[PDB]
RNA sequence: UAUGCCAGCUGGUGGAUUGCUCGGCUCAGGCGCUGAUGAAGGACGUGCCAAGCUGCGAUAAGCCAUGGGGAGCCGCACGGAGGCGAAGAACCAUGGAUUUCCGAAUGAGAAUCUCUAACAAUUGCUUCGCGCAAUGAGGAACCCCGAGAACUGAAACAUCUCAGUAUCGGGAGGAACAGAAAACGCAAUGUGAUGUCGUUAGUAACCGCGAGUGAACGCGAUACAGCCCAAACCGAAGCCCUCACGGGCAAUGUGGUGUCAGGGCUACCUCUCAUCAGCCGACCGUCUCGACGAAGUCUCUUGGAACAGAGCGUGAUACAGGGUGACAACCCCGUACUCGAGACCAGUACGACGUGCGGUAGUGCCAGAGUAGCGGGGGUUGGAUAUCCCUCGCGAAUAACGCAGGCAUCGACUGCGAAGGCUAAACACAACCUGAGACCGAUAGUGAACAAGUAGUGUGAACGAACGCUGCAAAGUACCCUCAGAAGGGAGGCGAAAUAGAGCAUGAAAUCAGUUGGCGAUCGAGCGACAGGGCAUACAAGGUCCCUCGACGAAUGAC
RNA sequence: GCAUGGCAAGUCUAACCGGAGUAUCCGGGGAGGCACAGGGAAACCGACAUGGCCGCAGGGCUUGCCCGAGGGCCGCCGUC
């Protein structure tokens, strides 16, 4: 049995004196109305805040942790093993209405890693190299000066 | 159409020439054998036998065929009114068998032995 | 009012255990699975990994999942484990049902419960 | 396990290895959810109308002639839902969604349960079928897919000893309650379920309380008549293979 | 024991309840214009007797033909009389005949009538004559183009919001509208007409930066389709009416060419399968309608009636639904299967006829002006400097030019050619046809299951109800007595039942008559709860209860 | 928010398409959404698969002593 089913006869319903379930008033006033007086408790300070560029001058990169791509080496089989070698961005999803891919640096790196992304973090590099592996910048990489 | 209130309706209100199919008897079992028809539509001609009212068992010959109230008048089938008069006890078709055919009609008898359609 | 009658059943298995068996971590477990599910444990293999040793009994009182890596050769046993975990486990391990957890070792005995 | 197929005469020959789904434990609450949404799923929406009780210019008096504040016109009370021939204050409504949803996942477990269910004597049993055998489902030769009469459908079901069912079925009740004038006079037990491969089997839908399906698309339903597994059902040697990959 | 209180019984009043559904409500598929060749609507007529409804129109519930159908019929409507039908009626489908007056209403006037040949009025063509034509008005909503509130929200209120809503003016169609880039701008080596659906996203943007408001590109789908002028260069090679003769139009340009895969011109190459015009012309599918269509009406019992119980038996590519004197696969309609017809798809697809596509080089020959653009003032939008539009003023270039890419100017880059035009399909609605339902079930559901937009109210605009059920069959009560009596009553008759007897199934409560039990004309008022006595009570569905004595015997506890 | 249920570093499809027993239902469809990293107005940069200590449940042991998920207190790391 629900809260609702056993309201009958109860009179009110659980708004306490019948003088209460009204209109708007009982509300302080239609949707935010009095966010700035009555009710302002709870509502974000009004005021404009920074500004925005426009949409299409706005670069997203599809970012990946080190982490997700060791933790995944072995299972990775369909990807070149050596002295193990991934192309980043054959790894990361939404690769591709991403502006590039980019390494971060979250997480250990238990084995030797060639990495190549169109970018990296210091220590994405410390950690891919502290484990002997090398970090290869692709040619949209080669924006970097 | 699966709803009862539609079924009853287009009985009730079905044209006159669809109502024939609503005065039709089963036949004996002669009749059928010798036209290959489970039933014909009852004529003021034919025989008939009574196998559920009050007069179950009884027989005799169909004086009058109501397509409206889509009901027939057997002759002797009848009630006795207050003033003593004789009137006839109106029948459903669907508790009566044909048991001997009125053929006087040339179209009636052709569409029995014809096997493409019945009567 | 739990609605599925396995995990019904399982929750009465467990508790017959702890009451006949010396069992304790059994009634326990059925304790946790009879409080909401959104308590029960959804534990990953980079947990059982870190706090798990070889010969005892690791013990989830809710369901194992896929991430991160396991290399210990412990035996997990879960009301639950998703496709992946069972199969990550049971390469270096091996991944077993608390019912039959409950058969192998009534007593609850050298076990380890990790949420 | 072992599955015993059958010919048309209801003499064993050979047998088939069961596929492993009817060996998928028996979840009625998870079968009963995938029932009730096939259910929900094909109800129509429907409610009053709009303006019903709304068609009138009716105003009230106010105070003054020891009234009450009801709208009227022609002093007779209208609009409101205290008054005779007014408004449904919360009536039933078009725009409701009476669909159910159910993830795919959630559903397909559901029929593979269902499947399984159908491999169990005593379930079957305790659903209610009448029948006399002791293996379950019932197996036949892909032969059954070209028979053409009822009556011989009939004859290798007395055959194979599960006739029963059907004489259960041959039973039609006439409810209680208005559903009788909308078209819902009568209600039949369910009995047995035909599943083949190529077509539905025409020589056995008009027996009594009887479905056929075909495997690829047999659902929970037909599986779980009302949500309840165990549904006295008869494969075909192609339909029990197909059902497997479900 | 008057007046009277409480409860019940018999009869009534009343019309709840239960059962029933010829009506509603909602969803879905199909389909979709009518009208000066006078529609839609209305008026008045029309029947043997005819008031209402339906139909019809002075040929008036109808006339003719073809097809279907069939022994009956003369609407709802069951009377009386009479008639029609094998000369094939009724009834159904298609087509045709008739089709009064008012009505856009059109010769003129007028509350449906009247006065002395009439496209009134406005237009196009024009034989300049109403000679040939057009428009007008309707339609359930949908659609397109204009005009445009306020209550309300902001807890007041002015911008904002309600809302480009309600409502008003004009108009189209079966669908409208839009539509082959002076686009987009995930900026690209990219996309490629337009609607619509899903999403993008409550994102960007607006806003007393308050409350609130609110896209697009793209993406996934649906469906797909692309073309014609103006001009250059030609220059009467042309078009309309008419059978013809003949007439009219047209150098202020008919027609050819041509339209960013730019074109024209000049010289060449190759070729046509593009496009455009016209011919033919469907399958399938879908919607509706129709033909044919299996198997019990066997036994015994109950009953007014078997469609019930028990027994025996049958069909099923048919166990949807309905009818029939009670629960019916097999009694009747139908239902599965198979088949036929019409409509829509569609004058579409396919096929075919004609035309001729395209490429190189040269050529500043052509390519839409109050435009592009700027300014003043407003409206509108998310459009912010960067929406779309109106109004007043100003105002350009000519492809070697111009516009756009979300502030302006200049350069670069990328995209694209405005100020001419057309365009199938996919999407909206629900009048109309059909189907469906965990919708309502007669105070419900439409206002309307009934005479329903009826009866009735208002000068008018407008407003607007209530009323469903005899019975299996009318067998709808003969005869007799009574009476002023076709009333009513008595007696009687029918039926299983008249307490089914006419607004007649069932027949609640409030309440009325008569009556039974209890109380009662010396006595006090929330009407009772719990205790305990009197009196009253057929059975059933409850069977306990009383006294002596004895056993047990908590707290308490004596003479 | 909560209870229950499926799947789980993922999860779910929308419109729509095919099939069919034709509004149910079976198959397909991941467009897109939320989750998988945050901080910053922006430019832009980009994190503990565990280093220490207490310690509940539970386990272990030779019965106070160990191991102690979760929890608690710190360290440390990303960014402004
Ligand atoms: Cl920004
Ligand atoms: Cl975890
Ligand atoms: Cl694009
Ligand atoms: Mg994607
Ligand atoms: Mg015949
Ligand atoms: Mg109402
Ligand atoms: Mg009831
Ligand atoms: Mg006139
Ligand atoms: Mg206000
Ligand atoms: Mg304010
Ligand atoms: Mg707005
Ligand atoms: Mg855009
Ligand atoms: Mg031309
Ligand atoms: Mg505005
Ligand atoms: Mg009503
Ligand atoms: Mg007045
Ligand atoms: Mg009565
Ligand atoms: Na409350
Ligand atoms: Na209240
Ligand atoms: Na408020
Ligand atoms: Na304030
Ligand atoms: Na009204
Ligand atoms: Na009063
Ligand atoms: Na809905
Ligand atoms: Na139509
Ligand atoms: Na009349
Ligand atoms: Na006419
Ligand atoms: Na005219
Ligand atoms: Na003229
Ligand atoms: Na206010
Ligand atoms: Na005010
Ligand atoms: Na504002
Ligand atoms: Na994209
Ligand atoms: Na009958
Ligand atoms: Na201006
Ligand atoms: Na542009
Ligand atoms: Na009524
Ligand atoms: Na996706």
């Amino acid at each position: 049995t629900s809260k609702k089913k056993r309201q009958r006869g109860s009179r009110t319903h659980g708004g306490g004196s019948h003088k209460n379930r009204r209109g708007a008033g009982h509300r302080g006033g239609r949707g935010d109305a009095g966010r700035d007086k009555h009710e302002f408790h709870n509502h974000e300070p009004l005021g404009k805040s920074g500004f925005k560029r426009p949409q299409k001058v706005q670069e997203e990169a599809a970012t990946i942790d080190v982490r997700e791509i060791d933790e995944n080496v072995t299972l990775l089989a369909a990807d070149d093993v050596a002295e193990f070698r991934v192309d980043v961005r054959d790894v990361v999803e939404e690769a591709d209405d991403a502006d590039y891919v980019k390494v971060l640096g979250a997480g250990q790196v238990r084995h030797e890693l060639t990495l190549i992304a169109d970018d990296f973090s210091e220590g994405a590099r410390e950690k891919v190299e502290g484990a002997g592996g090398s970090v290869e910048l692709t040619d949209l990489g080669e924006e970097r000066q | 159409s699966k709803q009862p209130d539609k079924q009853r309706k287009s009985q009730r209100r079905a044209p006159l020439h669809e109502r024939h199919k609503q005065v039709r008897a089963t036949l004996s079992a002669d009749l059928r054998e010798e036209y290959g028809q489970r039933n014909v539509r009852v004529n003021a001609g034919d025989t008939v036998e009574v196998l559920r009212g009050d007069f179950a068992g009884e027989e005799g010959e169909v004086i009058n065929v109501d397509l409206d109230k889509a009901v027939i008048h057997v002759e002797d089938v009848t009630l006795e009114k207050t003033d003593g008069e004789e009137v006839p006890r109106p029948l459903d078709t669907s508790n009566v068998r044909v048991t001997d055919l009125d053929l006087e009609d040339e179209k009636r008898e052709a569409r029995l032995e014809s096997e493409d359609d019945s009567a | 009012s739990k609605t599925n009658p396995r995990l019904s059943s399982l929750i009465a298995d467990l508790k017959s255990a702890a009451r006949s068996s010396g069992g304790a971590v059994w009634g326990d477990v059925a304790e946790r699975l009879e409080k909401p599910r959104r308590t029960h444990a959804e534990v990953n293999l980079g947990r059982i990994e870190r706090y798990a040793q070889e010969d005892e009994t690791v013990v989830v009182p809710g369901k194992v999942l896929g991430s991160g890596v396991l290399q210990k050769d412990v035996t997990v046993a879960a009301v639950d484990f998703s496709g992946t975990a069972e199969t990550k486990i049971d390469q270096v391990g091996e991944a077993v049902s608390l019912e039959q957890a409950i058969e192998n070792n009534p007593e609850g005995s050298h076990v380890r419960v990790i949420r | 396990m072992q599955a015993t197929i059958y010919d048309l005469d209801g003499n064993t020959d050979g047998e088939v290895d069961l596929p492993d789904v009817f060996e998928t434990p028996v979840r009625s609450d998870l079968i009963g959810k995938a029932v009730r949404a096939a259910q929900a799923n094909r109800k129509q929406d429907y409610g009053s109308d709009e303006y019903a009780g709304l068609r009138t210019p009716a105003e009230s008096f106010g105070s003054g002639r020891g009234q009450a504040h009801v709208p009227k016109l022609d002093g007779r009370a209208r609009r409101v839902p205290q008054a005779v021939k007014g408004r449904s204050a919360h009536p039933p409504k078009t725009e409701k969604d009476r669909s159910l949803d159910l993830n795919d996942k959630e559903r397909q477990l559901a029929v593979r349960s269902a499947l399984a269910a159908t491999a169990d004597a005593d379930l079957v049993a305790d659903r209610g079928h009448e029948f006399d055998r002791d293996e379950v489902p019932v197996v036949v030769s892909d032969d059954f897919e070209d028979l053409v009469k009822t009556q011989e459908v009939v004859s290798l079901l007395e055959a194979l000893d599960v006739h029963a069912d059907i004489d259960r079925a041959d039973e039609t009740k006439i409810k209680a309650g208005q559903g009788s004038a909308r078209g819902r006079k009568y209600r039949r037990p369910a009995s047995i379920l035909f599943v083949t491969s190529d077509e539905p089997s025409t020589a056995a839908r008009n027996l009594a309380g009887a479905d056929v399906a075909t495997a690829s698309e047999v659902n929970t339903e037909d599986l779980a008549p009302g949500g309840a597994p165990g549904r006295l059902t008869v494969f075909t040697e192609s339909a029990l293979a197909e059902v497997a990959e479900r």
